């Protein structure tokens, strides 16, 4: 709920592992379309590889299971 | 060992859990990943870290979460 | 944070220094067969203290004449948030034991219990959940 992940921009970059429940959950929201919008372009192949690239400094967050 | 079974365990070919997408040249959309080989019949159950949700259920049977 | 374990050497051995602690469950539940079922020195010592009203057994650990209650994580989480004393759970998250959850209990082989869990499924999905856990078990020192 932040305004920084309402409002998507260059400036902070989220993404998710592609075909994963969190695809689906943004997918079927209404009321976050431009979530799944901006994810859309910044998905990653693997859970692993994406938090490589988190800690390296190449994505910002990272949305995944607890 | 507790429902006297034996197994063989793979893992999944291209790496994602699955949600349904609309397959190439059609209209329909089929499923992949886990999802997809569950219902095509390759795996006859998933032991995995599998999300509950409504469009999974609708097609796969979901055990008491673990 | 006494104790930090449901099963620690003060609950699993009673009498292993100090005079018996005193700590109970209110009969005729989860909480108890589970505990039965597991635990024999636990529930054989938990039959002296058979609380009941749960808001009794609140008031008798703020009076003093107990230090321990056993029971449900989803009662006791709100207890502890409307306290005025603001009684805690053993471990900051409560670390939950026998995680399990509340169901709607059907007939055997019924045919209501597909539609039912799919429009359970889609209520979590939707946020409709989050909505009733704000607006009916929130807790005052809970945050
Ligand atoms: C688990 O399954 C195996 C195989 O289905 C059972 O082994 C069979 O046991 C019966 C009698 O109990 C024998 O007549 C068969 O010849 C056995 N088959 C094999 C391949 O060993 C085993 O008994 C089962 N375990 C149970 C029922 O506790
Ligand atoms: C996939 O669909 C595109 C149309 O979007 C088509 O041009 C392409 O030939 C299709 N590929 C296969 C393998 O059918
Ligand atoms: C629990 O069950 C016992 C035996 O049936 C009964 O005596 C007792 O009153 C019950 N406790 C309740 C209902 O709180
Ligand atoms: N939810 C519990 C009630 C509390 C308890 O007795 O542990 C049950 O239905 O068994």
């Amino acid at each position: 709920n932040d305004p920084r992940l309402r409002n998507p921009s260059d400036k902070f970059i989220y993404a998710t592992v592609k075909q994963s429940s969190v695809d689906i959950y943004f997918r079927r929201q209404v009321e976050l379309s431009t979530m799944y919008r901006h994810m859309e372009k910044h998905n990653y192949e693997s859970a692993a590889e994406a938090i490589q690239a988190v800690r390296d400094n190449k994505l910002h967050a990272f949305i995944w299971d607890s | 060992r507790t429902m006297n079974f034996t197994y063989e365990v793979h893992l999944v070919a291209d790496g994602k859990f699955g949600t349904q997408e609309r397959v190439n040249n059609s209209n329909k959309k089929e499923w992949n990943g886990m999802m997809g080989e569950l219902l095509s019949g390759q795996a006859d159950m998933i032991v995995a870290p599998l999300t509950i949700n409504n469009e999974r259920a609708q097609y796969i049977e979901f055990s008491k979460p673990f | 944070d006494t104790v930090s374990g449901l099963s620690d050497k003060k609950f699993q051995r009673p009498q292993d220094q100090y005079p018996p602690f005193r700590f109970g469950t209110v009969p005729n539940g989860s909480t108890e067969r589970n505990i039965r079922s597991n635990y024999r020195d636990m529930h054989t010592h938990m039959v002296k203290f058979n609380q009941r009203s749960v808001e009794d057994a609140l008031t008798s650990l703020k009076m003093g004449k107990l230090d321990a209650f056993i029971y449900d994580a989803a009662v006791l989480n709100y207890m502890a948030g409307k306290d005025e004393g603001c009684k805690l759970v053993t471990i900051g998250s409560g670390k939950v034991f026998a995680t399990t959850g509340y169901g709607i209990a059907m007939q055997k082989d019924s045919h209501w219990k597909r539609a039912i869990d799919l429009a359970l499924l889609q209520l979590l999905g939707d946020g409709e959940t989050q909505k009733l856990e704000t607006v009916w078990l929130s807790g005052i020192c809970q945050n």
